[PDB]
RNA sequence: AUAUAUUUAAUUUUUAUAAUUAAUAAUAAUUAAUAUAAGUACGCAAGGAUUGAUUAUUGAAAAAAGAAAGAAGAAUAUAAUUUA
């Protein structure tokens, strides 16, 4: 017969934003990241995006039996600093395989370490354009 | 569960001895009627019965002689008296909290939760209110965020000056069991909750304003029928009814978002007591700073949640020791996490 | 499964019908000087008309011991009260079942109740020694007479006990515990039956139904429906041929019999009647009765 | 006392038409209560037999319960409905008529 | 692979009009039997010149059998490997509403349509049922729970990665 | 409500011991018209409210119907009215004036 | 909560009126008896249900349910562990 | 205005009253100068056997008013220091695990040989419930 | 305290199997104890010890009624308990088997049921109990091995010469205590009561209550069914040629007798023989029930 | 369910769903439950206390809460018992056969319970076994004398036939040898038939015979106050040769086979 | 392949506070397959048990009292990030 969706409920529209002030939230996300650090998780960072960017990585994913190993080349690198939120953008071809993952730091059946902090751009776009001329292939070859 | 009808409850089915009221003190015969006329002709008054008086005596001496053996049926007499924790009568009033933020963290097994992290920031037990005095009709109110008296409106500015406890922004009620009160005032420390705890929360959803009747029920909302009319399963004859008004309930456009929802038995990752926050690995649909209420979900699956072989609750409250000072002690110390749990 | 069959409760009749039953089965209204129906919804009838039919019927051909035997238990708590115009009916009654039956069980022990209700131990003991004497050897029945007797009179523990011990030493008393235990029973038991008098006692209760027709009709006294408390005659009188007819079924209890009496599975469907009421039946009319001479004056209670 | 005529006995008082001077228009009675209602009595099979139908809003919302069943809800629904068609058999027009009693 | 609580229920439901008899364990089989290609095929196809008659019978039959997997993998519900062909993108979906589009079963077609009829039936009973049961937050979730398209490309063309991994290894 | 709960849950002795204090609140809830709560709510007579006597499980008049008020202190003060005819002696009659 | 093997192992729940002894030696089933003897587990299921509607009288001791001696007071049966009506 | 709803809005206040005059005779022992609380017997008779012979528990669950005002002003004690610390259980384990290995059985396949207290396959798989006895979990 | 006490005690019964320390110190003895219809007396004997703690680690009471325990001719299990001395500290593994028995279950139940229903009288049930003493190297612990080997030949028993003295003072106090001082036996005694029931089989026995059938068997124990037992309370005790005995004993014995081979060939642990046996033996309902007590593909 | 909802699972899933109209006290019931505890009836009366008749129907309750405090009354107390009096025990248990009368005998007894004037030593048994007696069991009796009158049977056609196949049943009873313990005796004039039943320890029993009384109805009093004879003698001290396996037993499966084979 | 009436989807803008009353049995007929249940009764053999818990959808269900012509942002997501 008849219903309502809108509530005007005192306690369910009322907001804190204002209040968010007290709450020490980048140092809770700081503190966050520093237990990971001490528990191993992951190992704090500092590097910049272009530097970063054309870099070989190691990556082993534990698992049982073998832990599978994959070399690759870091494609991005979503954040500078450590931080909960990470990401890594790593791209690696196996024999006649190429494949595009993103790795976020901190999970401990997964450790992934750059090789250097320092990258060559050549080889980055050499490896942009083997990633671009696989998928157009894969895409021409679909349709 | 299982069925049980009324009359089935005569001596005969009963598992422990059967005692009759016969006034103040009970007794294992019925009573007799002090009247001899009310006497039925067939009713015989039975005054001592050697069967029922040796099998009585007997339980007896062996309650009282084997109590190792006969621990589980001392329930028979001595109930827990009211007032201590009951597994399937009491239960505790929740909190309010803020939603503060969004992270991410993984188990030891490696799996990935992408939680939410609310903020409880003064949680006070405001108020008492049953309605007429009946059972089971009272409630607690618990007010959060304290703020100063410029903020709110004189009408509820009135309110917290008659209840004298420090005006909060916001107050929700909790129905409980008159066992689990706490005095007016009380502070509620998030260590209430228990990491390894099924929650029940409600909020309000963010707000989208009118939407089309595509974005509001997705590709169901495309196709809306239904027909409770008659209609011939073969042709022998010709009848049925016309469709002629609308069904109330149908799907079209209107109002999206902007309501009370709730999820029911979602479980807590991390408890912070230092900063009062509380991870849930559900993302929520509600904005940053909606007034989420958090309460004790009574039972899952047919087990009761508080139990031995999870564990007990901070019954009423959770009261921290003296010694403690939230000040001295560190924020990674005060942290603490729910044991692993899969779920694939 | 949750769909009744029958229903106990509510009800499914209503109160005109309770009239028209009672009339239907043949029972008629008595004054309350004859009977009326006590609490529990029996019979009862009053010592006076009970000495009334006695004198009436005392010549007929279908008296007998036992009913001699029921006119002195009805005339029992007149006598307990007054025991002293009272024993003389109850002597009258002893007279003629002297001259119609002779010496009996019943009457002596009818007339030994009566004297230990009357406080008169003298001639409970008289009466013992007469059947004695006769050859009547004192039943079980008589040695409680002895024990109700002394107790009433106020006769000590050990003169109770030695009537006790005679009886089982004769075998009339069977006891399986020990003595004292079956004698401390005995005595607990007739203390709570107590006497007419003694405010303690069961028979001190004096509270009686008063009603000239019972409140419910349909009263059951066994389990199912069909085992009513109020039956009409012809049912009643079938009863009393099968209860000599086949007294030998009655000694014996065997759970085939317990099992089969459960009514789980006896059809229990609306007749017409359940519909249409009882059975429209006149009632026995008395305008042959004289007019009452004394309708303004109240009729006091039966004993 | 049966349903049906209590009923009929309790809204003769209710709506005042036992008074001589009683008018249509004004609504004038007398305050009856009912006592013992868990006792009253229906003949036989009428307790399962006697249906009670109502229509909601929602389609195919006809609802249909036994006497049983509002008995076991509250018996003094079953006297309420009773005392309604017993009055809505007069007074059916006016709302006021209707309920008022 | 474990067949759906719901499709369960409506073979051991048809099994009783049927046979009028309970249904047996053996026969409704809830754990669907899926058969890969064999080892011998895709190798047979592989070093097969284009050029050679035999390729084309070979590949019949791979085509075949590539179809009939999909006819097995639909009537199971559990989280499973899909990628899609557009982006190229690997997530977990479950095959029943997945290749539900692809398949082209009326019996599949016709429980779609029982299924908004017995959802029209609870929601118009009681309007606010709608408000707890089909919100943004409620709505957003199940999509994720069954993803009938790519997050990145939002394309419904998908395959069984178990049979992707199982022709690029032996290929 | 206050005043219901100090002088008849936790000092039931007062009204009794005080004829005075008696009389006096019983003036004051005479005055401030507590039994019918329909007219704290009504603003002209010609259509008295029902905002206390109504109440629907919609949501409508939650908080505001049904208010026990002094429905609990005017039983208390019947009741020691009518201990007198249990007491055999007038205590509170006694130690009031005429 | 650590495991429990009064948990593992389950017991007949039989009604008080029916229990011939409150002892653990018989605190188990009677079948259980015969079994062991005849060196054979048994597993019928659903050996009877109680009725529709069950019903039993009163019941007493052995030697007074068939040496009840016909005592009577003024009109009602009197015997040393049981009171009836008499007519 | 529905039947139900006009029954109801026209007896609630009448059950209101109702409850008040049965509340008034509880306020008559207070007024008298003796203040008691109301009494509830306690029943002994709530553990049964159904028909199926299965073990059936009622719950009877009484407030006491001084109780109710002792919470109400006094605070609850200091809450457990392994209560607050131990985690809750995320996962209910069984009634009676199935183990499949024993150690005390020379050969493991001799079905023989495997101790007694070992719960089986059967309960296992059934007991999901306390014991008749024990109520609680 | 004394009810703290008292549930610990208790609680001793509801502790597992798996954490029990069973093979906590390395030398080890077997003793055959009797054998009992109601082992739970001797039980209770063993509990009421002075020489042993009140507070077992593990204790399991038996019940013969209880579904889970009714001896079959395939084994419902062993029941184990387990005591600590209190001086020398040694570990008490008393086992009940009921695997022992040899008889095959009736063909038609209720016709046995039907026999013995109103029996007022129940044949008496010969029940193993066992007890493995557990105790470490000990040099000086157990007085030298002379105080054990006068022991030894003053009570007609035999011991370890490390075997802990509290142990075996403990042993023999609740053997007396019981009174089945002549029932109990190492395996130097259960030879001499094996060749004793050899020579009984090779006697002519007496007639039973009834004769056993197929259809309606003897609850009574025959001279068969008892060298069968003692043959697998033998292989209990493990004695070190068992394997020949039961090789020589093969075709002199009987089907009740082989199939107590076969349960002590299965507890011994070898295969061989024990598929021999079931393979010589003629197709029969014993070769049946044999071929079900193992696990087999 | 709105409202307070408890941690008890499926508390209300019988009544429906839902937590409404709980104030009611007045539903419809069966006999036994509900408001019927005003009506009378005979089970009922003696198997249910008055007070503790409550909701019928699917509203079984299975959770309760009341308010006010809670009056545990005592326990009731044994009667008739010696204060300081310290009764005998005996341990119950299944290896004791169930035809055993130490079963049935009481547990914990006192020595105010035992007989003195019968000579026995303990209480005797409370509870008799229920069996539907089809056949005599003479190993517990001495002798019995069935005197019957063979003049006229046009007085006790139904007496004269349930006395002679008692007899004969007597006979074929379930003894090594009963044609020396039943004696039968012909007496031309009396004045009904008479049967004596003498026992080990020489006690002298009549089983009273009636019009309608069967001869399997004679047989169960027969054998009914057999078993309180034996328990008499068990309970003095004498000893009785138990009940076991016999040639008359055997002779009864023989029946049992034909009947199982029949259906 | 015409703007309508009934009927529906919403809204009437912080209301400190849900629902003892309309959703009159049930959101699945209080489920429920599944590894482990069992290389096991039943079957000469071949083969083949009843069965219910952790893996799943199982919480079944309506938030109606306060002063109103800005953008409900002083707008670049901070309740003023210093400010002449
Ligand atoms: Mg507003
Ligand atoms: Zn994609």
């Amino acid at each position: 017969g008849y219903t309502r969706e809108r509530t005007n409920r005192h306690f369910f529209v009322a907001r804190a934003n204002a209040f968010f002030s007290r709450l020490p939230i980048a140092r809770v996300q700081r503190s966050l990241a520093m237990e990971a650090v001490r528990e191993g998780r992951m190992r704090p960072w500092k590097y910049t995006k272009e530097q970063i960017l054309g870099a070989p990585v190691t990556c082993n994913f534990e698992y049982n039996p073998r832990p599978v190993r994959l070399i690759g080349t870091v494609m991005d690198a979503h954040t500078e600093e450590t931080s909960i939120k990470g990401g890594l953008k790593v791209y690696a071809r196996n024999e006649e395989t190429n494949m595009m993952l993103w790795i976020p730091p901190g999970n401990p059946k997964l450790r992934h370490e750059v090789t250097s902090t320092k990258g060559s751009f050549q080889h980055y776009l050499d490896e942009r354009d083997k990633w671009d001329e696989a998928w157009i292939t894969g895409r021409a070859r679909m349709k | 569960p299982s069925l049980m009808r009324e009359k089935d409850r005569d001596m005969y089915h009963c598992y422990y001895p059967y005692l009759f009221d016969h006034g103040d003190k009970m007794s294992l015969y019925p009573k007799i009627p002090e009247n001899p006329r009310e006497w039925q002709p067939e009713q015989l008054q039975t005054t001592y019965d050697a069967i029922r008086e040796d099998k009585y005596d007997a339980f007896i001496r062996l309650r009282e002689k084997f109590p190792e053996l006969y621990q589980d049926t001392r329930a028979w007499d001595n109930p827990p008296p009211f007032g201590e924790f009951n597994m399937f009568y009491s239960v505790r009033f929740g909190m309010v909290g803020v939603k503060a933020f969004t992270c991410k963290d993984y188990d030891e097994l490696g799996n990935q939760f992408d939680c939410t992290a609310f903020w409880f920031p003064d949680n006070q037990v405001v108020k008492h209110s049953t309605r007429n005095g009946e059972v089971g009709t009272d409630k607690v109110y618990v007010g959060a965020m304290n703020v100063p008296v410029e903020f709110h409106k004189p009408h509820v500015a009135a309110f917290y000056k008659a209840a004298g406890v420090p005006v909060k922004h916001v107050c929700a009620g909790f129905p409980i069991t008159p066992d689990a009160y706490a005095p007016v005032g009380t502070k509620l420390d998030v260590r209430h909750f228990k990491p390894g705890q099924e929650v029940t929360i409600t909020f309000q959803n963010t707000d989208y304003g009118f939407r089309g009747v595509m974005f509001r029920h997705g590709f169901d909302g495309g196709y809306v029928w239904l027909g409770d009319s008659r209609w011939q399963r073969r042709p022998g004859a010709m009848g049925t009814e016309g469709q002629k008004r609308i069904y109330p309930g149908h799907r079209m456009a209107g109002q999206t978002g902007a309501a009370a929802e709730t999820y029911q038995g979602v479980p807590v990752w991390r408890i912070d007591y230092k900063n009062s926050l509380i991870y849930l690995p559900t993302l929520l649909d509600a904005d940053v700073g909606t007034y989420v209420r958090f309460s004790d979900t009574i039972n899952t699956k047919g087990l009761t949640l508080w139990n031995e072989h999870r564990g007990l609750p901070a019954f009423p409250t959770f009261i921290p020791p003296e010694d403690e000072d939230l000040s001295k002690l560190a924020t990674d110390e005060c942290q603490l996490k729910s044991p692993p749990l899969y779920m694939y | 499964q949750f769909v009744p069959l029958h229903l106990a409760f509510p009800r499914r009749h209503p109160n005109s019908w309770q009239e028209r039953q009672f009339h239907l089965l043949g029972y008629v209204k008595w004054p309350k000087e004859i009977g009326f129906y006590n609490a529990g919804d029996n019979f009862e009838l009053t010592p006076q008309a009970a000495y009334r039919i006695y004198k009436q019927n005392c010549d007929e051909t279908f008296w007998t011991r036992l009913h001699n035997e029921k006119t002195i238990i009805h005339l029992l708590p007149l006598v307990e009260q007054d025991p002293g115009t009272n024993m003389v009916l109850v002597d009258d009654i002893f007279r003629h079942h002297l001259k119609r039956f002779g010496a009996d069980h019943y009457i002596y022990n009818a007339v030994m109740q009566a004297a230990a209700f009357a406080k008169d131990f003298p001639r409970c003991e008289q009466l013992l020694a007469e059947m004695r004497g006769l050859g009547l050897e004192p039943n079980a029945q008589s040695y409680v007479n002895m024990m109700l007797g002394a107790r009433l009179t106020g006769k000590p523990r050990d003169q109770a006990e030695a009537f006790f011990r005679e009886g089982i030493k004769t075998g009339a008393i069977s006891a399986v515990m020990r003595l004292d235990t079956e004698f401390q029973m005995w005595m607990n038991q007739l203390e709570r039956l107590g006497s007419f008098k003694a405010k303690v006692g069961y028979l001190s209760v004096n509270e009686e139904g008063a009603s000239p027709m019972p409140r419910d009709m349909w009263a059951l006294w066994g389990w199912h429906r069909t085992e009513a408390k109020f039956i009409s005659r012809k049912q009643m009188i079938s009863e009393q041929v099968q209860n000599r007819v086949r007294s030998g079924k009655e000694l014996v209890g065997t759970v085939y019999q317990k099992a089969r009496r459960q009514p789980w599975a006896k059809y229990n469907g609306m007749f017409p009647y359940d519909y249409n009421g009882p059975a429209r039946r006149p009632a026995a009319s008395f305008v042959d009765a004289p007019t009452p001479t004394h309708n303004a004056e109240v009729c006091g209670t039966a004993y | 006392e049966q349903l049906p005529r209590v009923a009929a006995v309790a809204a003769q008082y209710i709506t005042g038409q036992h008074r001589p001077d009683f008018t249509p228009g004004m609504i004038t009675g007398d305050h009856v209560v009912i006592v013992n209602i868990k006792d009253v009595v229906m003949v036989g099979d009428q307790w399962i037999r006697v249906p009670i139908t109502w229509q909601t809003a929602y389609p195919g919302g006809k609802y249909r319960i036994r006497l049983t069943d509002m008995y076991e809800r509250d018996p003094c629904m079953l006297m309420w409905w009773f005392l309604k068609d017993e009055v809505n058999r007069h007074f059916v027009r006016k709302l006021k008529t209707r309920i008022a009693p | 692979l474990r067949k759906d609580s719901k499709w369960l229920l409506e073979e051991r439901r048809a099994f009783r009009q049927s046979h009028q008899r309970a249904p047996t364990t053996k026969e409704v089989s809830p754990h669907v039997d899926v058969a890969l290609a064999p080892v011998g095929a895709l190798k047979l196809s592989k070093y097969l010149s284009p050029c050679s008659a035999s390729r084309e019978v070979v590949e019949h039959s791979l085509l075949l059998h590539r179809t009939v997997t999909k006819s097995k993998l639909v009537q199971s519900s559990e989280k499973t490997l899909f990628r899609c062909l557009r982006c190229f993108h690997v997530y977990a979906a479950r095959p029943r509403t997945l290749l539900r589009g692809e398949v082209a079963q009326s019996w599949l077609e016709y429980e779609a349509e029982a299924e908004k009829e017995e959802r029209a039936r609870q929601l118009a009973r009681r309007p606010h049922l709608r408000k707890k049961k089909y919100s943004i937050g409620r709505q957003r979730a199940s999509l994720a729970n069954d993803p009938r398209c790519c997050p990145l490309c939002r394309s419904t063309k998908a395959q069984w990665m178990m049979e992707y991994v199982h022709h690029h290894t032996h290929g | 409500d206050a005043t219901t709960i100090a002088l008849v849950r936790e000092q039931p002795w007062r009204l009794s011991a005080s004829p005075a204090l008696f009389i006096q609140v019983l003036q004051f809830m005479a005055l401030i018209k507590v039994f019918e709560p329909n007219k704290w709510f009504t603003f002209s007579d010609h259509a008295p409210s029902n905002r206390a006597d109504y109440r629907h499980a919609i949501g409508v008049n939650h908080s505001t119907a049904f208010w026990g008020t002094g429905e609990e202190l005017y039983d208390f003060m019947v009741e020691l009215l009518r201990v007198e005819d249990d007491g055999r002696i007038p205590t509170m009659l006694d130690l009031c004036t005429r | 909560l650590s495991v429990r093997t009064e948990d593992f192992f389950s017991k007949e729940a039989i009604s008080h009126a029916r229990r011939v002894s409150w002892a653990p030696h018989t605190t188990e089933k009677k079948q259980g008896a015969f079994a062991k003897l005849a060196r054979s587990n048994f597993g019928d299921p659903l050996p009877s249900s109680f009725a529709q509607e069950p019903y039993f009288e009163e019941e007493i001791e052995a030697h007074r349910k068939h040496h009840r001696p016909d005592v009577y007071i003024y009109k009602y049966n009197v015997s040393p562990t049981h009171f009836s009506l008499r007519e | 205005d529905s039947f139900k709803e006009h029954y109801h809005r026209v007896h609630l206040p009448r059950r209101l009253a109702l409850q008040r005059y049965a509340r008034q005779q509880s306020l008559r022992n207070a007024a008298k100068g003796n203040v008691k609380a109301e009494e509830v017997p306690y029943k002994y008779n709530r553990w049964w056997v159904n028909e199926e012979h299965e073990f059936v528990h009622q719950y009877a669950f009484v407030e006491d008013p001084e109780v109710t005002k002792a919470k109400r002003e006094t605070l609850p004690p200091v809450t457990r220091e392994n209560i607050w610390k131990e985690p809750q259980q995320t996962f209910f384990l069984p009634f009676a695990p199935y183990v499949r290995v024993v150690d005390y059985p020379k050969d493991p396949d001799a079905k023989f040989l495997k101790p007694v207290n070992i719960p089986r396959w059967k309960d296992y798989m059934q007991r999901t419930k306390p014991v008749i006895p024990r109520t609680w979990y | 305290e004394g009810d703290i006490l008292r549930y610990m005690a208790y609680d001793a019964r509801n502790a597992q199997f798996a954490f029990a320390p069973i093979r906590e110190f390395p030398n080890q003895q077997e003793f055959f104890l009797g054998e009992h219809d109601d082992p739970e007396k001797l039980m209770e004997h063993v509990d009421l010890c002075p020489l042993l703690f009140a507070i077992p680690h593990m204790r399991t009471v038996v019940d013969l009624h209880a579904e889970h325990m009714i001896p079959t001719i395939a084994g419902p299990g062993v029941a184990t308990s387990l005591y600590r001395c209190i001086y020398s500290k040694a570990l008490l593994f008393v086992q009940v088997h009921l695997s022992s028995e040899v008889k095959l279950p009736p063909q038609d139940p209720e016709a046995f049921k039907f026999m013995w229903k109103d029996s007022q009288v129940l044949p008496k049930m010969r029940i193993p109990v066992f007890v493995r003493v557990v105790w470490p190297t000990n040099e000086r612990m157990s007085g030298g091995g002379g105080l054990l080997r006068r022991f030894n030949r003053l009570f007609g028993t035999e011991f370890a010469s490390d075997i802990p003295v509290d142990a075996a003072m403990a042993l023999l106090y609740v053997m007396q205590w019981s009174g089945h001082i002549k029932d109990f036996l190492g395996v130097r005694g259960m030879r001499q009561r094996l060749a004793d029931l050899l020579l009984a089989s090779q006697q002519p026995e007496p007639t039973k209550l009834y004769p056993g059938t197929r259809e309606i068997p003897n609850p009574e124990y025959t001279v068969a069914e008892r060298l069968g037992m003692h043959v697998q309370y033998l292989a209990q005790l493990h004695d070190p040629d068992i394997s020949l005995t039961i090789q020589r004993l093969l075709p002199v014995a009987s089907a009740p007798v082989r199939m107590g081979c076969a349960k002590a060939a299965l507890i011994a642990g070898d295969r061989e023989l024990f598929r021999h046996i079931v393979s010589s033996e003629p197709p029969g309902r014993m070769q049946t029930y044999m071929t079900k007590l193992v696990r087999k593909r | 369910l709105k409202g307070l909802v408890y941690p008890l699972p499926y508390y209300a899933m019988w009544r429906g769903n839902h937590n409404k109209y709980t104030y009611n006290k007045s539903t419809v019931c069966l006999w036994g439950e509900g408001d019927t505890r005003s009506m009378y009836h005979q089970h009922y009366a003696h198997a249910k206390c008055p007070t503790d008749y409550g909701r019928g129907g699917r509203e079984f309750e299975y959770l309760t809460v009341k308010r006010g405090k809670m009056l545990q009354k005592p326990l009731p107390r044994v009667q008739y018992v010696a204060e300081g009096s310290k009764p005998v025990w005996l341990f119950k248990s299944w290896h004791t056969p169930l035809s055993s009368p130490s079963m049935w005998e009481r547990e914990v007894q006192y020595a105010e319970h035992t007989p003195e004037h019968i000579g026995a030593k303990r209480p005797l048994a409370v509870v008799a076994p229920r069996t539907m007696h089809r056949y005599l069991f003479l190993m517990h009796m001495e002798k019995v004398t069935i005197t019957v009158s063979p003049l006229l049977f046009g007085y006790g056609h139904t007496i004269q036939k349930a006395v002679l196949d008692f007899y004969r049943r007597a006979i074929s009873a379930r003894s090594p040898f009963p044609k020396d313990k039943v004696f039968l005796f012909y007496a031309i004039d009396h004045i009904t038939p008479r049967i004596e039943v003498t026992w080990l320890d020489g006690t002298s029993y009549v089983p009273p015979v009636l019009e309608g009384a069967s001869s399997q109805d004679l047989i169960q009093m027969v054998m009914e106050e057999a078993w309180l004879a034996a328990d008499r003698m068990a309970a003095e001290g004498r000893v009785l040769n138990p009940l076991a396996i016999d040639d008359y037993k055997w002779d009864q499966l023989v029946v049992f086979k034909k009947v199982r084979d029949k259906e």
